[PDB]
């Protein structure tokens, strides 16, 4: 984003009716911290939400 | 019975990638440890060398 | 299998295997006891025959 909301009013965006690609993110090095607690981060391409 | 010393150099953020069973670009496309890997991992800064 | 990678899928599948193996142990012990009772009943019935 240009700007993000504060924690007291944390922003929430709905994602539906679209084709994702978590491999594009997972290959990026800009992610200092990336941790998935209910699914393997690599397996996201083969799982449908 | 023997000891294999695997010596190489990386950037500081990829040292978490070198644990056994880990995944990531280094761990996927140039150097992958076995899942049942036994041994030791050593990493030290060399910005002065 | 779909959600997780090998190193954590092993942790989950060990728990599942332990649970289902304990269920099998209980079922087979129940079957052995019932089979012993049926053996006794069948011997008594053969004596009556």
């Amino acid at each position: 984003a240009t700007r993000f909301a504060s924690v007291y009013a944390w922003n929430r965006k709905r994602i539906s009716n679209c084709v994702a690609d978590y491999s594009v993110l997972y290959n990026s090095a800009s992610f200092s911290t990336f941790k998935c607690y209910g699914v393997s981060p690599t397996k996201l391409n083969d799982l449908c939400f | 019975t023997n000891v294999y010393a695997d010596s190489f150099v990386i950037r500081g953020d990829e040292v978490r990638q070198i644990a056994p069973g880990q995944t990531g670009k280094i761990a996927d496309y140039n150097y992958k440890l076995p899942d049942d890997f036994t041994g030791c991992v050593i990493a030290w800064n060399s910005n002065n060398l | 299998l779909s959600r997780l990678d090998k190193v954590e899928a092993e942790v989950q599948i060990d728990r599942l295997i332990t649970g289902r193996l304990q269920s099998l142990q209980t079922y087979v012990t129940q079957q052995l006891i019932r089979a012993a009772e049926i053996r006794a009943s069948a011997n008594l019935a053969a004596t009556k025959m």
